[PDB]
């Protein structure tokens, strides 16, 4: 089967985080101004000048990431070979792998 | 005269007078395919009967006021004929800002107060700053105090003494009512039905049947189960807003295992979905946030203070905000920080029997006192010195 | 008892160590001869590892890595172990029975011993 | 109870230690990301593409039972646990705890 | 060349001898054979009758100020907490006492024989 390189993994990864701060998944239902990034790069924020906004996000954890299964949320002893994602058992895998694993249905 | 205290949230606004009580109210407008031309804004939801498909205009980006027009249209409901009727030439105004607010949206907050509407004075503080004047004015004994606002854009860790914020200490996790709301849609999407243009009932889910767990894998292993010990898995009956107005969970004398009713009704089972959406505030890189949790980050901004001061903070941690409304959060908070801070010093979590209006407490607090007309800024010393002393009074 | 959150050698060779043991109880902080040192390194005692040590004889115990970093690695030949429950210093007065033999047989050999001849004993 | 991992090797990669473990059974394939003590024990026996073997996570103890392209490759889950069961006379209990490799005395007199 | 037989037992089976240290006494303090080729009779009826710690001592060394440094060669409160603070002088003291006692118990046994004697009977 096909891989996919780190970029492609942390691509989809920042993908979904991004999706999850979206207001709606729709459209305008009537049909027919900036924004967060357009006030940072205004702002001219530097690390390190004091106590900001970037200096205020919290550090990586020091307890380690635990597994999910990427289809029913149960602890995941294994990872997907394709994309990395984990899983848990066959049937788990077949849905992965009829659903997310390269393309991205 | 009067006092207007308002906590422009990205979600829910509370907005009341200094002598009166308080409202929330949502602070964004509302649009629906039930409506062809109709915007509905603020409580004005209350009149839609099929809130399913709503669509959201909010005017908060990341808990940021970034969009202007929909807080205005908002601003001018809630300040007008029919809401409020504020007489703005002859009321001050407390109005709660985002950490770290950038200096544009500060310089725009000035200007729409001061010249748009011209209060009589502004005091623009952050909803911290509030519920730690509230808990200093509960508990006058204490010198320090630790707030955890765990709202609906993001979840801060701030501390306070006296009567200044420790700036260097504060930290962000960004993990909100927000955030899990919409991992609850994507899960429930991808597993059972899709519901990802159901943003309102899903919330209402997660405020119905989410809960923090006490034992994770315990928990697991338990929701893993099939049959009578499968203790945590209910089935929720989403509203289909024609003979069920509210959604509701079936009791479990009344549940079936094989999932199949007689009834036509839509039943979403949730088992681990109830625990794992708000584990995500306590294990941010359980989704993949690589941040440190609730716990850890209090205890990192009480470690970064000077040592003397550390006993103080430990012995007063607040939990404010709407996520602190899950069922086993304050133990769970209690039980992480205890296991984490050094033996000789105590631990003390306080959950207020309502964290939404902590803030809007506070801010009738501090319109209360004597000491209130020196924090505000008038509209004559805005004139000339205004928007620097803006800048030079409020503590944002 | 606890799990170790840090494990620092002070230098003048070594005066003392400090070691930090965790329990569900909070955080201990504790200074420790220097002799136990060697038998910190002897039991490859790390950050994260569960263990105890005996107060008057500076015995040490790695009983194993703590549960909270079992998903460190997805295939690790480790045990892990739960964090302690109790507080990190734990008292109890016994009363043990033992009889002269005992006493007797425990003198007829030595016990440990790093010469060579010790070790082939 | 122990978790019991048998299946067949596909890739093994160690770097200067990191390393990640590839295997497969005739329903699933994984990807592993090794420990230090794992990459130890798989070093020691020599693991390479193709062997079916079964290890013991808590302890690294792996056992090659063969190669496949010889016995067949195992069919389902991966990682399986696994109820073991000992029957454990006295003698044994006494021989074992009689000394340091006091086992040995089972099976050469000498106890 | 034939492979090891593998003699698989119970977990439980290793641990039948392990007892806790909260649940068995210090044998060291009848440690005779252990003293011997370390502690000599010098130790044991000279120098340790005279030169053992007392709690007095012990207590005047902790509480006093760190002594001043060794002189070079020459060529020729508000946020005090009260119970914090008893919490901590009581695990001082806790700290000091068993200071004392491990240090008498430690020094306690006096060798059968002793290095002195050995050296003298040990003949090339
Ligand atoms: N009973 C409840 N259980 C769980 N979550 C709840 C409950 N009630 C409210 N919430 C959540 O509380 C959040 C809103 O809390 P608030 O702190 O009032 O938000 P906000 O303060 O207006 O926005 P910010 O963070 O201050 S910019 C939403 O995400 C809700 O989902
Ligand atoms: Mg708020
Ligand atoms: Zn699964
Ligand atoms: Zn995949």
């Amino acid at each position: 089967r096909r891989v996919l390189d780190r970029a492609a993994r942390q691509r989809r990864i920042n993908r979904q985080l991004e999706a999850l701060e979206n207001d709606n998944f729709q459209d305008d239902p009537h049909a027919g101004r900036k924004n967060f990034q357009a006030l940072l790069e205004e702002q001219n924020l530097s690390v390190a000048e004091g106590p900001n906004y970037l200096t205020a996000c919290a550090g990586p954890p020091s307890r380690p990431q635990r597994p999910f299964c990427a289809v029913c949320g149960f602890p995941s002893p294994y990872t997907c070979v394709s994309c990395g994602a984990r899983y848990c058992t066959v049937r788990c895998l077949g849905t992965h792998q009829e659903t997310r694993c390269l393309k991205w249905t | 005269m009067t006092t207007l205290v308002l906590d422009n949230g990205a979600y829910n606004a509370k907005i009341g007078y200094s002598h009166e009580n308080v409202s929330v109210i949502p602070n964004c407008q509302f649009r629906s395919k039930t409506a062809r031309l109709k915007t509905f804004t603020a409580n004005q939801i209350d009149e839609i009967k099929d809130p399913s498909g709503l669509f959201y205009i909010l005017p908060f980006q990341k808990g940021y006021l970034v969009n202007w027009d929909v807080q205005r249209q908002v601003w001018d409901y809630l300040f007008g004929k029919e809401m409020y009727q504020v007489d703005f030439l002859d009321t001050n105004i407390i109005i709660t800002e985002p950490y770290f607010n950038f200096t544009s949206i500060q310089e725009s907050m000035n200007e729409i107060l001061f010249e748009e509407y011209q209060f009589q004075a502004v005091l623009r503080v952050n909803a911290g700053a509030l519920s730690a004047h509230r808990y200093f004015r509960d508990n006058p004994s204490e010198l320090c105090c630790i707030i955890v606002d765990s709202g609906y854009s993001f979840t801060h860790i701030v501390p306070y003494c006296r009567s200044k914020k420790k700036k260097e200490a504060i930290i962000r996790i960004n993990v909100g009512g927000k955030l899990l709301t919409n991992h609850l849609k994507e899960i429930i999407s991808y597993r059972q039905l899709h519901v990802m243009d159901e943003t309102h009932v899903i919330n209402q889910v997660k405020e119905d049947v989410c809960y923090v767990s006490q034992d994770f894998y315990r928990d697991m292993d338990i929701a893993k189960l099939k049959g009578e010990e499968n203790t945590v898995m209910i089935d929720y009956v989403l509203p289909d807003f024609s003979t069920i107005k509210k959604g509701f969970c079936k009791p479990r004398e009344e549940m079936v295992l094989s999932g199949k009713y007689k009834s036509g009704e839509q039943i979403l089972r949730l088992a681990n979905e109830r625990f794992a959406v708000p584990e995500i505030l306590f294990n941010p890189s359980d989704i993949g946030i690589q941040e440190m949790g609730i716990p850890e980050a209090i205890v990192y901004s009480i470690q970064n203070l000077p040592e003397e001061m550390q006993p103080h903070f430990f012995k007063n941690i607040v939990l404010t905000g709407g996520n602190s409304l899950f069922p086993g959060f304050r133990d769970r908070v209690y039980s992480e920080v205890r296991c984490l801070t050094p033996t000789d010093y105590d631990v003390s979590v306080v959950l207020p029997e309502n964290p939404i209006t902590y803030a809007w407490e506070g801010g009738k607090l501090i319109s209360e006192n004597d000491d209130f007309e020196d924090m505000v800024v008038t509209r004559e010393d805005y004139e000339e010195n205004g928007h620097s002393v803006c800048e030079e009074k409020f503590d944002i | 008892e606890g799990e170790v959150t840090e494990l620092t050698p002070c230098e003048t060779t070594i005066s003392h160590v400090i070691i930090g043991l965790k329990t569900a109880k909070g955080t201990k902080q504790l200074k420790l001869d220097p002799s136990i040192f060697e038998s910190l390194q002897k039991e490859r005692v790390e950050a994260g590892d569960v263990i105890y040590i005996e107060a008057n004889s500076g015995a040490v115990k790695r009983q194993g890595r703590c549960d909270t970093y079992a998903t460190e690695f997805d295939l690790e030949a480790e045990e892990y172990v739960p964090l302690p429950k109790g507080d990190v210093h734990k008292k109890k007065e016994i009363i043990q029975d033992v009889t002269l033999h005992d006493l007797d047989v425990a003198n007829a050999r030595p016990q440990g011993g790093q010469d060579i001849l010790s070790m082939m004993g | 109870e122990t978790e019991i991992i048998e299946g067949e090797v596909v890739e093994i990669q160690i770097d200067r230690k990191v390393g990640k473990l590839t295997l497969k059974t005739t329903e699933m394939e994984t990807i592993y990301d090794l420990g230090t003590k794992m990459i130890e024990s798989l070093t020691k026996d020599k693991v390479q593409a193709g062997d079916v073997i079964t290890i013991d996570k808590a302890t690294g103890k792996i056992s090659k039972l063969g190669r496949s392209f010889f016995v067949q490759c195992p069919d389902g889950e991966l990682q399986k646990r696994k109820e073991v069961v000992h029957t454990v006379s006295l003698h044994e209990i006494d021989v074992i705890n009689s000394r340091t490799q006091g086992f040995l005395a089972l099976f050469s007199g000498d106890t | 060349i034939t492979p090891g037989i593998c003699f698989s037992t119970a977990s439980l089976v290793l641990r039948a001898t392990d007892v806790h240290p909260l649940q068995r006494i210090d044998m060291g303090r009848f440690d005779l054979i252990g003293l011997e080729g370390r502690v000599s009779r010098y130790e044991a009826d000279t120098f340790l009758p005279r030169h053992r710690l007392s709690r007095r001592v012990l207590l005047e060394v902790a509480t006093a100020p760190d002594p001043p440094p060794r002189p070079k060669p020459v060529k020729m409160s508000p946020f005090y907490l009260d119970s914090l603070e008893e919490k901590r002088k009581r695990q001082r003291s806790e700290r000091l006492e068993r200071i004392f006692q491990l240090s008498e118990a430690h020094g306690a046994l006096a060798p059968v024989y002793g290095t002195e004697v050995l050296d003298f009977c040990t003949l090339p």
